[PDB]
């Protein structure tokens, strides 16, 4: 069974449309559960109207503009949040874009706030979908949201690195951009083990003082593979 | 006028130019002197303006190439400016002799602000020389005809097709047969020409 | 010369084809009266510069010698022109008063941008004279003059109450036209009326076929 | 333009104006500093021509994917030059060869006019 | 004939190098409505197709009055002069959605090829005969061929479509 | 080279479905850290703390899809891993990609990534201009596919890798009859081999119309 993934793309969206231009990449971890939820990160105002930047996250209704989702992150000063995106003080262009944007954030002025407007309780589930749910690849822990800050940057950069005509739409059909047998038995293996290892749970939770039957990874895997349906 | 090569461009041309198009870059500087510029390659420009505002600068600088082209004039082009806003917007330019085009520009609580919005008002919400026809190209048809001694023969002449469809307007304008006109648009022709016009299409 | 010398070219062809859709219409006017050339033009409408004065142009007319033994009652039509780019509700009751004294039955306004939402809705209020309401930039060529614009031709309630006969059909199976159709205006046509369009075919010569008016 | 942001606390910088003195000032939101205008420029659009050199590293001449031309630099008049297109990835732009030599790292053209 | 021919695609060849020179120098002017690189193509593309029409036109009057698979094109029972062409003398250009085989590799048609080659043999030029296709000129031929498979199982059921609609 | 270019069914689904060549294999799946650690001791100052300006042309590197840090004059850490992988000690289906036109790094272990082999050309000779492989190696052919990869004689290259190299077909060459004939770092096997099991049966493929093989 053959779109490759924990890659940045970039798409230009018809001139009927709030978005301009928008930056994708398709996340999910290698080894370990795999979720498949993926980072937009937009372009609104089109080539004229007087062109901010916007990003999708995982779990959030709205979009967030990038300035907010940096301070949320750790980075709570302009020009160090230019930092990340731009590498050439002397690229006017590309910095003036983000001009505009920096005023979009202008009023969230810290990191109290910034984990904030991502709607105390509310706070505190704004981390979460940072640290479990935005780029989830990399890495899941804590101590890295440096690490994720710098790919925001090359993101939000690749965006506008076409924007501005130097870089061209991402090819689509770029075939170097295979889950043969042996992976497959995995996923699928997984699903099962794991609806034994909640069965498990149950025996467990009734002993108010062997169980485990071991037909659901037989019969499980047999249905399967007898006739070509993997999902259960 | 058929066979009129010159006749087919002075039609093309006379069917959507904006100032957008001609604009090479437009700053916005900081001049408060209404009587001199911060800018060298300008000083002529205002002086010989003067015979036979807000502190806050636009300038324009269009390009040669582009000016021939779609053929224009800074009298022209600033002429329509000028008459868009009218007395709330002083302008200015050079003339078509210089090496450096440039039309200055001032108005008339925050103007940082609004002589930005007036940025975008020039550069997508006027026109020079109508809408929805961009590229038109020019071609050397066949069409059989009869000749005054009887036997048809042959009798090419110039036409202009489009690359976008409005026809209530590219209609009646100097220089066309509003009788043989065609968009392959039958939406358009039925609402214009009536329903029948239209099922020809 | 400015741009102001084509704001008059046009004004008069939009005129010639007013005339002709009001001898179409079925009304009385030399083809002299359509061939005003644009020199022979300007010298009888204008003031002093060389701008066109229109509250001088409207006019009337009336049905021909013929147009009185197929129409019977067809009365008296009235064009008008005015010099107020963007005329309302009030110079309004000028014309909707004008005719419904006069007595003509045929009311066509010429609003050269458009009119007042609180004017127009004064139209269906005089019957049994009917008004119509024709922008200028839309007759400024006659449209009928196009090539794939086959003729159309209005039907005496004879005429119509015979193809019916003529063909057992029952109103609503013949083939129909829309009541804002181009040359439904044209011609001024009403739900109820017919038109024979008469084209070339390319498999008989002339074919013949009728749209009734919905 | 090359802008600029401030001392304290890093941060963009916007512009107000010397009523009294005339003249031009540029700012900051968050606390209070205050400079004077670098220039009177502010700003500009620029409705390209820069990034045709594309990032040349002295690598550039181990990246066997890239054609071999026996010329002779304009300087150092040696005969071992790679090329290629400008990286303006513009389907209006044009195909002149841009050249570097493994012995030097010049970027001499082919063009003529 | 066969050497007639050869050397009626080096010719082409260079009428291609030609151009290709006087467009890396900027010494061309753009045809009204089209892109200086566009018009670079519209050339190519004429070049070499004028020369594969004669490179088969020398072969097909190389056929005598007995050439069997003339004969079944002249009675009309089967294939025409391209045919005879593809087989005896050159198979062609080959072509997907319109343009010369892309560059899917960057800059490159294989990595067999130097980057920014714009020429046929790297365009999918195919200039043998199927009597005598490199590795290049066959994949570019089969990257057209499957455009070409393409639509006849589309167009295959859409048509039947729009046709079921005129019915009913 | 990794899908044959003619087996594919008509009609429905065609190109959806598609076969393998005879050469080509699907990676399985490495280890990331035998070759993260193997970096950061080699050039690799990591990431945590980057300075874009002090390293202004730094060719960033990438593990897996992931940013391990920088590196300074790469050159070197490029054929330093490739020669570690001809002697076997980074597995020879882990890829390597050098994007000197932008100035990267890639790093693959990852599972399903479609891979050819070929013989390596590398200018190595101290008597001339070629494929490291000799008419005594293939002679001698314990004597597996193991060694002839276990000595840098043939590689595995991915879709991605190949971008970067340069293929010689013929590897010799590289008549009024044969078909007209028109830096390199591997040569191929065999062109006749980006064929799979089906076409691999028919006669003079390259003498048919296409469509028809
Ligand atoms: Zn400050
Ligand atoms: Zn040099």
């Amino acid at each position: 069974q053959e779109s490759a993934a924990n890659i940045v793309q970039v798409f230009k969206k018809a001139a009927p449309s709030p978005i301009s231009h928008v930056a994708e990449i398709r996340s999910a971890l290698e080894k370990g559960s795999r979720l498949i939820s993926t980072m937009q990160i937009k372009l609104y105002g089109r080539e004229d109207k007087g062109r901010t930047i916007k990003a999708t996250l995982p779990y959030v209704k709205q979009d967030i503009p990038i300035v907010i989702v940096f301070r949320a992150l750790g980075v709570v000063p302009d020009g160090e949040i230019l930092q990340h995106i731009c590498y050439d003080e002397n690229d006017w262009q590309m910095l003036e874009m983000l001009k505009p944007c920096i005023e979009e954030g202008f009023v969230i002025q810290d990191k109290e706030v910034a984990l904030d407007f991502i709607g105390e309780k509310r706070i505190q589930y704004a981390k979460d979908i940072l640290q479990k749910e935005l780029l989830p690849h990399i890495t899941q822990e804590e101590g890295f949201e440096t690490r994720k800050t710098f790919f925001l940057g090359y993101m939000v950069n690749r965006l506008l690195l076409c924007a501005l005509e130097r870089k061209d739409q991402d090819d689509r059909d770029h075939f170097g951009k295979l889950d043969l047998a042996g992976p497959l038995l995995a996923n699928l293996f997984r699903i099962l083990f794991r609806k034994l290892t909640r069965e498990i749970y149950r025996y467990m939770q009734r002993c108010i003082e062997l169980a485990v039957k071991s037909t659901t990874i037989t019969s499980g895997l047999k249905y399967s593979l007898a006739t070509g349906n993997w999902g259960e | 006028i058929a066979l009129d090569i010159e006749k087919a461009k002075v039609i093309q041309s006379s069917i959507y130019t904006t100032l957008k198009n001609v604009t090479s870059a437009t700053e916005i500087y900081y001049d408060p002197d209404p009587t001199s510029t911060v800018i060298e390659e300008d000083f002529d420009t205002v002086e010989a303006y003067f015979s036979i505002q807000s502190p806050w600068l636009l300038r324009l600088e269009l390009d040669r190439a582009r000016m021939l082209d779609k053929q224009l004039t800074m009298n022209q082009v600033a002429d329509k400016i000028s008459e868009v806003f009218s007395d709330d917007l002083f302008v200015m330019w050079s003339e078509d002799n210089a090496d450096k085009l440039i039309i200055r520009c001032r108005v008339i609580a925050e103007e940082d602000q609004m002589l930005k919005r007036i940025e975008a008002h020039m550069l997508d919400l006027i026109a020079l020389r109508i809408p929805g026809i961009s590229k038109v190209y020019m071609v050397k048809h066949k069409v059989s005809v009869p000749d005054e001694s009887g036997e048809y023969k042959n009798e090419e002449l110039w036409a202009l097709e489009t690359d976008g469809i409005n026809l209530a307007e590219v209609m009646a304008v100097p220089g066309v047969d509003s009788s043989r006109t065609y968009s392959n648009s039958f939406v358009e022709i039925l609402s214009v020409l009536g329903i029948e016009a239209t099922r020809s299409s | 010369m400015e741009d102001n010398n084509r704001i008059i070219s046009r004004l008069w062809r939009s005129f010639r084809t007013v005339k002709e859709m009001a001898a179409d219409r079925g009304y009385f006017i030399s083809q002299e009266e359509m061939d005003q050339s644009l020199e022979e033009f300007r010298s009888k409408i204008c003031d002093s510069m060389g701008n066109p004065q229109r509250k001088l142009m409207s006019f009337l007319a009336n049905p021909t010698p013929e147009a009185l033994e197929k129409y019977s009652d067809l009365g008296t039509l009235w064009v008008e022109f005015c010099d107020e780019p963007s005329v309302g509700i009030k110079t309004m009751r000028n014309f909707c008063l004008r005719i419904q004294e006069k007595n003509f039955s045929t009311g066509i306004f010429i609003y050269q941008n458009n009119i007042t939402p609180s004017a127009n809705k004064m139209i269906p209020t005089v019957s049994p004279a009917i008004i119509e309401t024709f922008q200028e930039s839309d007759l400024v060529v006659n449209i009928t003059h196009h090539e794939l614009v086959p003729k159309h031709i209005r039907l005496s309630d004879g005429e119509k109450s015979q193809l019916l006969q003529r063909y057992k059909l029952k109103e609503s199976q013949l083939p129909r036209i829309q009541r804002e159709d181009p040359v439904a205006r044209y011609l001024g046509l009403k739900r109820g009326q017919v038109v024979k369009i008469i084209r070339r075919s390319e498999t008989s010569g002339r074919y013949a076929s009728y749209r009734i008016c919905l | 333009a090359s802008f600029r942001f401030c001392l304290e606390c890093n941060n963009m910088l916007y512009p107000k104006e010397d009523k009294e003195n005339q003249r031009l000032l540029y700012s900051c939101r968050n606390c209070d500093y205050t400079e004077l205008a670098e220039d009177p420029k502010v700003y500009r659009h620029e409705l390209t021509n820069i990034g045709e050199t594309a990032g040349i590293v002295d690598d550039i001449g181990q990246d066997p994917t890239l054609p071999r031309s026996d010329k002779e630099c304009p300087e150092c008049h040696s005969r071992d030059c790679v090329f290629f297109q400008s990286q303006q990835r513009r389907k209006d732009t044009n195909m002149t060869l841009f050249y570097v030599c493994l012995n030097c790292k010049k970027t001499f053209r082919d063009e003529s006019e | 004939t066969m050497k007639e021919i050869t050397h009626a695609i080096s010719s082409a060849k260079e009428q291609v190098q030609e151009i290709i020179y006087k467009a890396q120098h900027n010494e061309l002017e753009l045809k009204p409505g089209m892109t200086l690189r566009e018009s670079f193509e519209g050339e190519v593309s004429r070049t070499l197709n004028d020369a594969r029409d004669s490179a088969g036109r020398s072969a097909e009057m190389n056929l005598k009055d007995l050439n069997n698979v003339k004969q079944m094109v002249s009675a009309g029972s089967k294939g025409s002069f391209i045919n005879i062409a593809q087989m005896s003398a050159c198979v062609g250009q080959q072509m997907v959605e319109g343009k010369r085989i892309a560059f899917g590799f960057a800059d490159r048609s294989l990595p067999h090829f130097t980057k920014d080659d714009f020429s046929p043999e790297s365009k999918g030029f195919v200039e043998n005969s199927y009597l005598r296709l490199t590795p290049q000129e066959f994949f570019f031929h089969a990257m057209a061929g499957r455009e070409g498979l393409i639509d006849t199982a589309v167009k295959t059921a859409e048509t039947g479509y729009i046709q079921r609609r005129l019915v009913k | 080279g990794l899908v044959c270019p003619a087996e594919t069914p008509e009609g429905q689904a065609c190109g959806l479905v598609k076969n393998l060549s005879l050469l080509s294999g699907i990676s399985i799946g490495s280890p990331s850290e035998p070759i993260i650690n193997f970096l950061e001791e080699w050039g690799m100052e990591p990431l945590e703390d980057y300075d874009p300006a002090q390293h202004t042309k730094s060719t960033r590197i990438f593990v897996n899809g992931v940013w391990t840090g920088i590196h300074r004059d790469p050159s070197m850490l490029v054929s330093t891993m490739r020669d570690l992988r001809r002697s076997g000690a980074i597995s020879p289906e882990v890829s390597i990609i050098r994007d000197i036109r932008e100035r990267e790094f890639k790093i693959f272990t990852d599972v399903g990534r479609v891979y050819r082999p070929l013989f390596i050309v590398e200018d190595d000779e101290s008597k001339d201009n070629e494929l490291r492989i000799t008419k005594e190696h293939i002679r001698k052919i314990v004597y597996g596919w193991s060694s002839l990869v276990t000595s840098g004689v043939i590689e595995y290259v991915d879709g991605e890798e190949e971008e970067t190299i340069m293929i010689a077909m013929t590897p010799e060459d590289l008549d009024t009859a044969k078909r007209i004939k028109p830096t390199f770092t591997h040569c191929e096997i065999h062109p006749s081999m980006i064929l799979g099991v089906a076409a691999s049966i028919i006669p003079f493929p390259d003498h048919n119309q296409s469509p028809r093989n």
